[PDB]
């Protein structure tokens, strides 16, 4: 549920909703961390559940001295009043039959508060991809039935690429927790879209960095491409330690 | 986070040209005992510290026997330095046989050196988990060698390895430049004082867990334990 | 997870695969076999009695010399493999020490042939339990069990199969040293035992005898079903 | 998909994919046709090299086996040539054996259990080829066709490679048993054009004929010849 | 060892939906990665091949650069892609010529060659442990009665005779314009197949050559043996085509 | 800042950021599920003892399988997974009587322990699961040595293998001395076995067996075993 | 992972991604049950809501076992109050909760077990319960590995062993070792209790020593004597001198080893 | 599924999931049927290869003569099949210059099941999926009938039947076989029956069916296989026996 | 033994094979047979069952065999073999179990 962090909830007179997935890869996650510290977000509460392994550290978007000893947990919500817009991020990994009941209560949460729309970045396995997806866009989205008009007419403005169908049924091997997001929302009657990319694990700093352009592509939250994105101060040691003497 | 898909094998590099597999081997050097090697202009001498343990239990041997002339210390795993010394072993025995002579430690460390290098570039094998320390007396003087899971050598005047050694061989180098005009009395209680510091404040050095190995100009190789370090021991101070 | 490879180790000390390969042996037919005084028994349950098969193909009971004789439970094709090697192992032993073959030689045998298949990746280990009995030369009865792992003990009755807990159960308390008098009360004794996990009466029960300086014996459905009429006045009065 | 990228995998369905993705890249060849007639047998195909910088005698699709067999294939080349340097060792071997030429029957027999091979053994891959072979024994002709699968079919007319299905579909109307070598050679042409997608000439079809005289590639002076009669 | 790799297009032993080799496919583009192109053209009774000299370095050693070599006394060869790999394969081909002569008793042909290096290469597509080598290999010499000949192998095993070709980056453009050039004629004396391989390269790369920027080398009916010319003879032809 | 999987335990030959060998680890910790085995080296002899754990009263007690004679000199004992020690038990007689036919005298321990770790070392992919102890008597005198599943083996006056080995080793090293008797190292193994066993002692549910400079190899019988279960 | 010549494997990947019986009987013999032992009996309330608390001191891991055991639990008398019974692959090892006598609103706990992932929030149910009590001060402390810390030098140059902190927002008082660096994170169950504490705005600190011998060695336990001097264990240490020679006494006492290492 | 990528894994219950769906390929394959008879030994199959620009050569296309004394039907993979009936025949010309006698034919049958288990347990390997029927007689047992499975069982029928509608065809068998008392006309008869109930066509033809018949004469033993006449013939009396039967109600 | 010309008959492959090494490696150096070899031990790890009869194409196409015909090739089929042993035996033979 949300905890706030004082002592009484913010409104979120639907705002918009920005989710990850944890997904091959973690673009999603790195997604969400590089627009969280572009545009400022200040944190306002907890999503406190018993489904995610825990885990504790401090601020992972530090600028001074006097913010950089804040402690942080594996689920907690960002707000921007000014655009309303709200940012959930997630740091940790799934236990085991765990993931159902996690979607059911932050589709409940979703309803309950009342949002506009909810938008989830994710991304999919590379290597199973056929001969017409190989010399394509490895680019996705997907779009719930109970979209609005405009948004479904500006999409269609952008030339974008729809996710293919298999027999029909929705399948994104890789994309942990998105085919369920998506089934429940479409039964619960919640706007919800999709935008995924294809991807291998590895370094995977550039996903991220194309992610965010192919949605500002359509929320325009920033400048038009014709840096701009703010790298967090956590992004330091992405490989280990040091080197070891007496090797090389 | 984005090491995972290039430390699970020895013959893949990372995208920052490291090889992971070697140094995690080379880690598992720092899970045995210290040992202390030094050497005089006359003598060399090896000293290790044997594992608190019940002897009723286990027996270990860190210090064992390959020549008349040279001998070896170990930490880390027992399997590889068993392996390490039945080549160096065979090596010797295979030499003196063909030209009866004594075998030159350079030659034997080199040979080593190469038997280790294949398996850190062969698939389907992991490179050797042990350490060594090599004293041995040739027609050159003394000689003190290190070996390392990376399969390199080197040469040394006095070294330290096993767990918690950074002490020991704070105190080797400060205490360096009076090796070569001692005795071997003086010498073996310079080994003991240097292996002391790898221990805490109260304990001392007892005559249940030490080991000593000499060799030089006309003494063979030799291992005293039990109640033969006791003359060593009877002349060193508090701490 | 630990069971995707024969040569994994569980964090707790498990080879699961050699313990997935006995699931299989716990889903095949029963087979009991009980040691006598002079005599040693086997019988195994038949199965799905199809109208137009022959039953002579469908034998669960062989004989590996002239004294000694097996059964087994689990895969049917995995069977044969090993009874080969036997047969062929004994005459070699035969060829090479003058004296006829032991019980505990021959089980020994096939234990060792049944591990040998689980030290790889690239081989199956067989999901076969077999039930060696026999007589030595001195003319002491001896019984045996082999594992899918590799191992073997001792017994003097036991039962492997699906309904073997019942039957073990059952011969727990119904095994003394007056039942098994005579041939007679031994041949009775097997029968009860199987009856109780066995439905449709006794026609799905398939008995063989060895005796001392004899050959392997099958039982006729007539003396089968004579036994039975036996048992059962005997327990209605 | 799970069951798609190996070869020694059976689908939950009981099917090998592998095999049909060899297919389906002999599918995508170029066109060739075979027919069998009263009195001998016709190749025919389309070349790979149309342009003016090819030398003419440097490489064939026709090519003959024995004096009395011949081939064309459609597919990968480098997996054909391999495959006809085979067959030749076979034949010879058969020769001298038994001391008389290797029947058509055999020697597809022979090829087609080579080719069985490289589909049941991890690490290898299966051929990416399908062949027409004929031949002309005891005084009748042969016509024989080999999948990548290792399995052979005896036709009377067939058709494979780029859009056989339709040119099958004009076999089967403009097939007759009792035809002659002329009229066959004809009818394999004309097959041949219906899906050209271009300008048929001497220089870019080969043909090949197998009658009593035995197996022989045509000169593009008789294939310019037939172009014009027809 | 390590095992194949998922995917339809990152293992050398697995076929697409539509029956493609996409690992095949991409050793065609590392004869791109060194970024030069060569020409081949065949005369009436001489061959000339015309390959690009780039040295960016001043501390290098232009003696030791070179993509033209020797494989037998009569067999000149020109090599386009990855330089250890192609180096490789010259000393394979020199190999394989030493077996043929002592073997059959007499040199080895230009096409017979060929063959055996395609037959070679076809091997590396078809099972799970080798890789294909990212280069290809253009051969000229003189046949005793047949005349010159010029003949090519790609990575994938396949080999052709031409009467003219070009490998390298702008292939395409080269292959137009030798084929408008054939087209209006195709009995050439020494002289001008080599003006008509400068003037294709010249043309095609839209430069204007220096002596020390190209490399020539030549085979004839009257002289068979390979030759490479040097920076006089080619400043000489230069000057004359100007 | 994320948390991620990471795994290196299910290779035999991958090091752990530590430098830790997780298989051989695993395969060390299987041998905690075997019967309890005690062996006790003394002056004039080596005594080995250990429990049957009869599961089922059908099973035949009569069997052998626990104590295995090496040669007329040499014991042996097991723990863990029995059908994993019948190849080096094989080795070892063979390299045994080969060694005695050849120089005409009995190898010392030693040798055929060194012959036995040359086998072990060869990971059949796998390690052993079995834990051994040999012992026996030579010209040096009775010792007693200790294998576990990482092919190794030392030397030892004292050891427990089996299930229940810390509180037997505790009891070992609580009790014992250097000059002492070979009856009462019977009697003290039988005392600690005892304690250790969950179930009662009887003359079945153990067998004990002793090597000693006077006789060759000897296992106790049950008539022998039932006075000294009496004498306690 | 290839098992035999040419075989198709697949990557790891690290982000995760009728028969009902044996579902139910696998969740049941993985159970976190609460028990007190001198009854034999279980309890039907949490541990806090039942009595009343002030403070609670959590020791995880053998290293802090021992030192609370000997700097602490030396002066005084401790009663016990429950057990903890849990199974999981790597723990068959304990968890008992005392509080004192003299002052019953002190608590202390002694786990030395290992909990997994699917087993911590039971416990944390089965300890805290649903009904906060701000008024209450919590340490932990526990022991790591010193390869686990990253830095831009090498980990074989870092003086080891050493302290590190994290504190909630609730804790006023400063700790007596430098904070966490950020890069660095802590998992299982510490972490699962701080993040408790920081949701519920509970005081906590966490206290992580970061040695090279993660066995029972005498540096690695005296690492944690700063701690000593701050308020949670000011009015708790009286006899010195006594726990360093029973800290002797237990560390002449180890379970016996294997011959791996040498 | 984690435990269906290789032959070498069992499944938590036990089971082989890649022989498993083996033995699922059979089921694409055409109908084979075998009938025993007190005087001769029956098999019948489905042709498959049916087209108008298709050639006739061989005897046949589905049924194989092994030896003197025994021949052999194939359901499922032909380029397998053809490995399979090689094998079959020097198997049984081994044991002719072995003995200087004929060979039995549950020898033969085992011979070839220990190779076909063999492919099911070694890892690399993909096991065969093909399904087989043998015929033949012997001096030890008379007339016999067996069957073969892709993981290598066997076992011997009086009548069976592989491959599509094989469920319903061993039904119908089951139903309408007499044990004791049938002849090779009463055979044939009742295989016309069950193949016209079997086959998803609604009037039969003879260009679609082969037949083949073992027997004895004079101390030899006679394999045929019938023309296209008799065949005719035979479905003409079993069409105007039903017409008949239909009109006598 | 019995002829002269059996042991030169058995080991004649392995011997034309040495001779070939030891000129390649005098006349370019240690890698040519390195290569060779590695590649020779990679194409000749697949193939059938050793109870069952291979082809050996690409070892044949790498040896350079493709194009001749020996007395080994004519005489004493391998494939039409008058004795063969048991699946599993030959198996086992093959791995060095027996």
């Amino acid at each position: 549920m949300f905890v706030p962090c004082g002592e009484s909830a913010p409104d979120l007179a639907g705002f918009t909703l920005l989710m990850p997935a944890v997904s091959v890869g973690n673009v999603g996650q790195l997604a969400m961390d590089l627009i969280i510290s572009t545009l400022n977000m200040s944190k306002i509460g907890y999503f406190y559940t018993d489904c995610l392994v825990p885990m504790v550290g401090n601020n992972p978007y530090a600028t001074t001295e006097g913010n950089s000893t804040e402690l942080s947990i594996n689920a907690e919500v960002y707000s921007l009043p000014s655009r309303k817009l709200v940012a959930l991020q997630l740091r940790s990994i799934f236990i085991k039959y765990k993931s159902k009941p996690f979607c059911e209560k932050l589709l409940s949460w979703v309803k309950s508060s009342g949002c506009a729309r909810v938008i989830v970045l994710s991304s999919s396995h590379s290597y199973q991809r056929n001969d017409l997806q190989l010399r394509s866009t490895p680019f996705r989205y997907l779009l719930t039935p109970s979209m609005q008009k405009s948004v479904q007419n500006k999409i269609k403005s952008l030339n974008w690429e729809e996710m293919e169908k298999s027999r029909f049924c929705i399948r994104i091997p890789g994309g942990g927790i998105t085919k369920t997001l998506y089934d429940e929302s479409c039964s619960k009657e919640i706007q919800m879209a999709v935008l995924l990319k294809f991807v291998s694990e590895g370094d995977n700093i550039p996903d991220a960095l194309g992610l965010v352009e192919y949605l500002n592509e359509w929320l325009q939250i920033l400048k038009p491409l014709s840096s701009r994105w703010k790298i967090p101060s956590s992004w330091r040691l992405l490989f280990g330690s040091g080197l070891p003497p007496a090797l090389f | 986070m984005f090491r995972n898909q290039y430390d699970n094998d020895v013959t893949v590099w990372s995208p920052q040209g490291r090889i992971h597999q070697i140094e995690y081997a080379m880690e598992a050097v720092k899970q045995g005992s210290a040992t202390v090697g030094l050497k005089s202009k006359t003598h060399a001498v090896l000293v290790a510290l044997k594992r608190a343990q019940s002897e009723l239990a286990a027996h270990q041997k860190k210090i064992l026997h390959v020549d008349n002339h040279i001998g070896i210390s170990i930490a880390g795993l027992t399997a590889d330095a068993r392996l390490l010394c039945n080549f160096m072993r065979q090596e010797c025995l295979d030499s003196r046989f063909v030209f009866d002579r004594p075998l030159p430690v350079s030659r034997l460390v080199s040979l080593i050196g190469s038997k280790t290098q294949i398996p850190t570039q062969r698939y389907g094998r992991r490179p050797y988990g042990v350490g060594l320390l090599i004293a041995g007396y040739d027609d050159m003087g003394p000689h003190i060698f290190q070996t390392c899971p990376s399969a390199n050598y080197f040469d040394c005047r006095a070294m330290s390895i096993g767990a918690r050694s950074q002490s020991a061989r704070t105190y080797l180098e400060r205490h360096m430049s009076e090796f070569m005009e001692c005795n071997l009395n003086e010498l073996v209680k310079h080994g003991l004082r240097a292996l002391r510091e790898t221990l805490p404040a109260e304990q001392d050095l007892t005559t249940k867990n030490v080991s000593i190995g000499i060799v030089g100009k006309d003494l063979e190789f030799t291992i005293y334990d039990d109640d033969d370090v006791s003359p060593f021991l009877e002349g060193l101070e508090e701490r | 997870s630990y069971d995707r490879a024969i040569t994994v180790f569980s964090p707790d000390g498990h080879l699961f695969q050699v313990e997935y390969a006995q699931e299989a042996v716990k889903k095949g037919s029963t087979a009991v076999g009980v040691r006598g005084r002079d005599i040693v028994v086997l019988g195994v349950e038949k199965k799905s009695v199809a109208k137009l098969q022959d039953e002579r193909t469908v034998r669960k009971i062989c004989a590996l010399d002239d004294n000694v004789c097996m059964a087994f439970a689990g895969l049917t094709a995995d069977a044969r493999i090993v009874i080969n090697r036997a047969r062929v192992e004994c005459q070699s032993h035969r060829l090479t020490v003058e004296d006829p073959v032991t019980v505990e030689y021959i089980t020994r045998y096939i234990a060792s042939l049944k591990q040998r298949y689980t030290q790889s990746n690239g081989r199956r280990p067989f999901g076969i339990s077999a039930l060696i009995v026999g007589f030595d030369f001195d003319g002491t009865p001896r019984l045996y069990q082999t594992d899918p792992s590799g191992t073997y003990h001792a017994w003097k009755a036991n039962a492997i199969g699906r309904g073997a807990k019942s039957v073990r159960e059952f011969l727990e308390k119904n095994y003394t040293d007056e039942a098994i008098e005579t041939d007679d009360l031994t041949i009775k004794l097997v029968i009860k035992a199987l009856l109780e996990v066995v439905q449709s009466g006794g026609k799905n029960i398939e008995l063989a005898v060895m005796r001392r300086d004899q050959s392997l014996k099958i039982l006729n459905p007539e003396e089968i079903e004579k036994y039975v009429a036996e048992i059962e006045k005997e327990k209605e009065e | 998909r799970g069951y798609s990228f190996s070869l020694t995998t059976f689908s939950p369905s009981g099917k090998l994919v592998q095999i049909e993705y060899a297919l389906a890249a002999v599918a995508g060849g170029a066109p060739s046709v075979g027919i069998k007639a009263a009195n001998g047998v016709v190749l025919a195909t389309e070349k790979k090299q149309k342009s003016i910088l090819y030398d003419e005698r440097s490489v064939h699709k026709v090519e003959p086996i024995t004096k009395h067999i011949g081939l064309v294939y459609s597919g990968m080349g480098p997996d054909y040539r391999v495959l006809v340097h085979r067959a030749r060792k076979l034949a010879q071997q058969y020769y001298l054996v038994y001391q008389e030429p290797i029947p058509t029957a055999q020697l597809v027999q022979r090829v087609a259990s080579v080719m069985q091979e490289y589909t049941q053994s991890g690490g290898v891959r299966p051929f990416g080829v399908s062949l027409l072979i004929c031949g002309w024994n005891e005084g009748r002709p042969y016509l024989f066709q080999s999948d990548p699968s290792g399995a052979y079919f005896a036709w009377k007319a067939t058709a494979m490679g780029k859009n056989y299905v339709n040119g099958k579909t004009f076999l089967e109307k403009r097939y007759n048993e009792d035809l002659e070598l002329e009229d066959a050679i004809h009818t394999a042409i004309l097959t041949l054009k219906e899906s050209f997608e271009g300008q048929m000439t001497e220089d870019n079809i080969e043909v090949g004929i197998c009658n009593e005289a035995g197996f022989r590639r045509l000169t593009p002076t008789e294939v310019k010849d037939y172009l014009a009669a027809i | 060892s390590r095992g194949s790799s998922a995917g339809f297009d990152r293992h050398i032993t697995i076929f697409s939906p539509e029956g493609r080799l996409y690992q095949v496919e991409y050793a065609f583009k590392a004869i791109n990665q060194g970024g030069l192109t060569s020409v081949a053209v065949r005369g009436k009774d001489c061959a000339v091949i015309v390959t690009q000299k780039k040295v960016p370095d001043k501390l290098l050693d232009s003696s030791t650069v070179t993509h033209l070599f020797k494989i037998t006394e009569n067999i000149g060869c020109v090599m386009t892609g990855m330089t250890a790999d192609s180096r490789s394969q010259v000393q394979r081909a020199r190999y394989e010529a030493a077996n043929w002569k002592y073997k059959y008793g007499y040199e080895i042909p230009v096409d017979m060659l060929c063959k055996r290096i395609a037959d070679i290469s076809q091997v590396y597509t078809q099972n799970a442990e080798m890789r294909p080598l990212g280069c290809c290999m253009i051969l000229i010499g003189i046949d005793e009665e047949q005349g010159p000949q010029v003949y090519k192998c790609d990575p994938a095993g396949y080999y052709c005779g031409f009467k003219a070709t070009a490998a390298g980056v702008k292939q395409t453009e080269s292959t137009s314009f030798l084929e408008k050039k054939v087209k209006k004629k195709f009995d050439w004396t020494f002289e001008q197949t080599v003006e008509t391989a400068i003037t294709c390269l010249s043309t095609v790369l839209s430069i204007d050559f220096k002596p020390s920027e190209i490399e020539v080398g030549v085979v004839t009916v009257e002289n068979p043996k390979f030759r490479i010319l040097t920076e006089a003879e080619i400043d000489a032809h230069l000057v004359a085509l100007a | 800042m994320f948390l991620t999987r990471s795994e290196y335990d299910r290779g035999v030959n991958t090091f752990s950021p530590e430098g830790r060998l997780f298989q051989v680890e695993y395969a060390i910790e299987a041998i905690k599920l075997g019967s309890t085995a005690i062996g006790i080296q003394t002056s004039e002899g080596v005594c080995l003892a250990v429990e049957k754990r009869i599961t089922s009263p059908l099973m035949e007690p009569s069997s052998i399988e626990k104590i295995v004679e090496i040669d007329a000199h040499i014991g042996c004992a097991m723990s863990g997974l029995i059908a994993d020690a019948k190849t080096l038990i094989d080795k070892a007689r063979v390299e045994t009587q080969n060694h005695w036919f050849t120089y005409n005298e009995t190898m010392t321990v030693e040798s055929v322990t060194q012959a036995v770790s040359n086998l072990a070392l060869q990971f059949m992919s796998r390690p052993f699961g079995v834990a051994l102890l040999f012992g026996g008597v030579d010209e040096k005198g009775p010792q007693l040595f200790h294998m576990d599943p990482s092919g190794t083996f030392v030397q030892c006056d004292a050891r427990a293998i089996g299930s229940a080995s810390e509180g037997a080793q505790s009891s070992l090293q609580e009790v014992y001395h250097k000059s002492m008797t070979l009856k009462e190292a019977i009697k003290s193994s039988l005392i600690i076995l005892k304690q250790v066993m969950e179930e009662k002692l009887n003359a079945t549910n153990i067998e004990l067996a002793t090597v000693q400079p006077g006789q060759n190899f000897h296992m106790f019988t049950k008539e022998e075993l039932e006075e000294v279960i009496k004498d306690i | 992972a290839a098992t035999f010549f040419g075989e198709v494997v697949k990557a790891p990947c690290r982000a995760g991604t009728e028969d009902r019986e044996v579902r139910l009987q696998l969740a049941r013999k993985r159970e976190v049950r609460l028990l007190r032992r001198q009854t034999k009996t279980s309890l039907e309330v949490s541990l806090l809501e039942k009595y009343p608390c002030s403070k609670f001191i959590i020791a995880i891991g053998n290293n802090a076992v021992a030192f609370l055991s000997s700097f602490v639990m030396n002066s005084g008398v401790w009663e016990e109050v429950g057990c903890a019974k849990l199974w999981n692959e790597w723990c068959r090892a304990f968890c008992v909760f005392y509080h004192l006598k003299s002052n019953p609103s002190v608590f202390l706990c002694q786990c030395s077990c290992y909990v997994a992932e699917d087993q911590q929030y039971q416990w944390l149910e089965k300890v805290f319960g649903s009904c906060p009590r701000k008024n209450m001060q919590i340490t932990i402390l526990t022991c790591r590995h010193v390869t686990d810390y990253k830095t831009s030098e090498s980990t074989g140059s870092l003086p080891s062993p050493f302290l590190r902190a994290l504190k909630t927002q609730n804790f006023k008082d400063s700790a007596c070792c430098p904070l966490l660096e950020q890069p660095n994170i802590v998992h299982d169950l510490p972490a699962a209790v701080l993040s408790y504490c920081q949701v519920w705005k509970i005081p906590a600190i966490l206290y992580l020593c970061y040695t090279d011998v993660m066995k029972l060695d005498l540096i690695t336990v005296e690492a944690f004597k700063p701690i000593l001097s701050t308020r949670s264990l000011k009015g708790l240490v009286k006899n010195i001198p006594q726990s360093t020679e029973i800290l002797k006494k237990l560390m002449t006492t180890n379970e016996i080893q294997s011959n791996i290492y040498t | 599924r984690r435990y269906d990528s290789r032959t070498t894994i069992f499944s938590p219950e036990g089971r082989l999931y890649q022989v498993e769906y083996a033995m699922e390929a059979i089921g694409h394959a055409g109908t084979c049927l075998g009938i025993l008879a007190n005087d001769g030994v029956l098999l019948a199959a489905e042709r498959r290869n049916i087209h108008k620009l298709l050639d006739e050569v061989f005897f046949s296309e589905k049924i194989y003569k092994l030896n003197e004394d025994m021949a052999c039907s194939v359901a499922g993979i032909t380029s397998d099949a053809n490995v399979l009936t090689n094998e079959l025949r020097l198997i049984a010309q081994r044991y002719l210059l072995q003995y200087q006698e004929p060979i039995p034919c549950e020898q033969l049958v085992t011979a070839l099941c220990d190779i076909k288990q063999a492919y099911t347990q070694f890892g690399g390997k993909r096991p065969f999926g093909v399904s087989l029927l043998y015929i033949g007689w012997d001096k030890h047992y008379g007339f016999q009938l067996y069957q073969s499975d892709p993981s290598g069982n066997y076992g011997g029928w009086k009548a069976t039947c592989i491959g599509n509608n094989s469920a319903a065809a061993v039904s119908m068998l089951k139903q309408d076989y007499k044990e004791g008392e049938m002849t090779l006309k009463s055979a044939l008869a009742l295989a016309i029956k069950v193949l016209n109930k079997t086959m998803d066509v609604s009037k039969l033809s003879a260009e679609k069916v082969e037949i083949a018949t073992l027997t004895r004469e004079n101390g030899k033993t006679v394999i045929r296989v019938l023309k296209q006449k008799e065949v005719e013939q035979l479905i003409k009396k079993h069409e105007e026996e039903e017409a008949k039967a239909e009109r006598e109600k | 033994p019995s002829h002269p010309l059996e042991l030169s008959e058995k080991n004649f492959q392995l011997n034309q094979d040495k001779m070939n090494f030891s000129t390649l490696r005098n006349i370019q150096g240690l890698f040519a047979p390195l290569k060779l070899q590695m590649e020779f031990k990679a194409v000749q790890q697949v193939q059938r069952l050793p109870f069952l009869s291979s082809s050996n194409l690409s070892l044949d196409v790498l040896r350079g065999n493709d194009e001749t015909i020996g007395f080994e090739d004519i005489l004493n089929d391998p494939s039409q073999s008058e004795v063969m042993g048991e699946p599993h035996l030959m198996v086992e033979y093959k791995l060095g179990l027996l």
